[PDB]
């Protein structure tokens, strides 16, 4: 079967350049066209460029001349993409795409392989650790508690409850990016408001990238 | 530069249901050069159709492909569970391909209001200099829902940001946090916090708010 393999994700400087690769195997490589496609957080797909590497003939996206290259390596059955000049507007998720083949064979043009993305993140902050701040439990049945993730880079933290014991009812949000250049996230869960005084809740949030593990009591507040 | 506009945004159906979803060209599509992707949340695109009908080996009976010239359809003769996603059409008949902007094929159930509940800054992150305000929208359908920010009555604009839950595998409703981020001295300048809720299942808008210090 066709396996298109890209390279790792990196966070990357402004003004830098980033190589993507991406090993095809198990199909045609030198007479069809691999085109790179990519997607940015929350927006749809968005076609950059591509190769048939028999020549290495090559057609790019108008947008993107001058700043992309891309590149194939017969041999190694291997395309790349170099994207020079980058900015937060480069942030996103890039994928390596194969067009189909029909017909004894016939180029479909349509993308019917893809590898499983290079997640790219253009960015001039440091690895930062979250705060985390509780969501306490109104006084004024059911009732909400949580925590607030704050001010942390790069995604991804991950929230359990109670150590994981606690499943039912809680929604851990997607990350927001602050026009500070950090994330953000909150996770709250629904319980009894009557176990509000017997139930110790506990957030755990870990950042591997920091390698930051908080654990957060959160209570009714006082008074 | 060819446009391409799907229709609908959000395409609300029941399970086991007949779904259609349409694509419009601006302009001619060359030799049929028309395609269907679904995709699925942190998942590649899949190839449903090519070339406006064609089918690719492993893609299920049930996806169909039908138009030509500015208008075409995909339709999905009986909706299963792993169906429910976002969908783009593609054109490739000219040299620079372009994408439909998407639609959210999901599950439509019963209106469910939103619960909403509001949290104050805590103390400890006041010291930080910043005051966050979080209100919460929990397990709530349809989607579309607004939230607006209120402080000592005045409307807030440019200070808040909200994300919403992937639609529940149980329960098939979503919830939403909207976050106001102030200064501590803007903060500590005014009393009354409020987040105002309207949303199709409630009968007049919901306020949950608080007197800061109290």
């Amino acid at each position: 079967e066709v396996q298109l393999v890209q390279s790792g994700g990196e966070v990357k400087r402004p003004g830098s350049s980033v190589t993507v690769s991406c090993k095809a195997t198990g199909g045609t490589f030198s007479t069809l066209a691999f085109n790179w496609v990519r997607q940015a957080p929350g927006q749809g797909p968005e076609w950059m460029g591509g190769i048939v590497p028999l020549f290495s003939i090559v057609n790019y996206g108008q947008k993107f001349q001058g700043r992309l290259t891309i590149r194939a390596d017969k041999s190694t059955t291997t395309v790349f993409l170099d994207l020079s000049g980058l900015t937060s507007a480069d942030t996103a998720t890039y994928y390596c795409a194969r067009e189909g083949e029909g017909w004894f064979g016939k180029p479909l043009r349509a993308f019917e392989f893809w590898g499983q993305g290079t997640v790219i993140t253009v960015s001039s902050a440091s690895t930062k650790g979250p705060s985390v701040f509780p969501l306490a439990p109104s006084s004024k049945g059911t009732a909400a508690l949580g925590c607030l993730v704050k001010d942390y880079f790069p995604e991804p933290v991950t929230v359990s409850w109670n150590s994981g014991a606690l499943t039912s009812g809680v929604h851990t949000f997607p990350a927001v990016l602050q026009s500070s250049g950090l994330y953000s996230l909150s996770s709250v869960v629904t319980v009894p408001s009557s176990s509000l005084g017997t139930q110790t809740y506990i957030c755990n949030v870990n950042h591997k990238p920091s390698n930051t593990k908080v654990d957060k009591k959160v209570e009714p507040k006082s008074c | 530069d060819v446009v391409m506009t799907q229709s609908p945004g959000t395409l609300s159906l029941s399970p086991g249901e007949r779904a259609t979803l349409s694509c419009r060209a601006s302009q001619s599509v060359s030799g049929g050069a028309l395609a269907w992707y679904q995709q699925k949340p942190g998942q590649a695109p899949r190839l449903l159709i090519y070339d406006t009908s064609s089918r690719p080996t492993g893609v299920p009976g049930r996806f169909s492909g039908s138009g030509s010239g500015t208008d075409f359809s995909l339709t999905i003769s009986r909706l299963e569970p792993e169906d429910f996603a976002v969908y783009y059409c593609q054109q490739y008949g000219t040299s620079q391909s372009t994408f439909g902007q998407g639609t959210r094929l999901e599950i439509k159930r019963t209106v469910a209001a939103p619960s909403v509940f509001i949290f104050p800054p805590s103390d400890e992150q006041l010291k930080s200099g910043t005051a966050s305000v979080v209100c919460l929208l929990n397990n709530f359908y349809p989607r579309e829902a607004k939230v607006q920010w209120k402080v000592d009555n005045a409307l807030q604009s440019g200070n808040s940001q909200e994300s919403v839950t992937e639609q529940d595998s149980k329960d098939s409703t979503y919830s939403l946090s909207s976050t106001l981020t102030l200064s501590k001295a803007d903060y500590e300048k005014h009393k009354v916090y409020a987040c105002e809720v309207t949303h199709q299942g409630l009968s007049s808008p919901v306020t949950k708010s608080f007197n800061r210090g109290e």
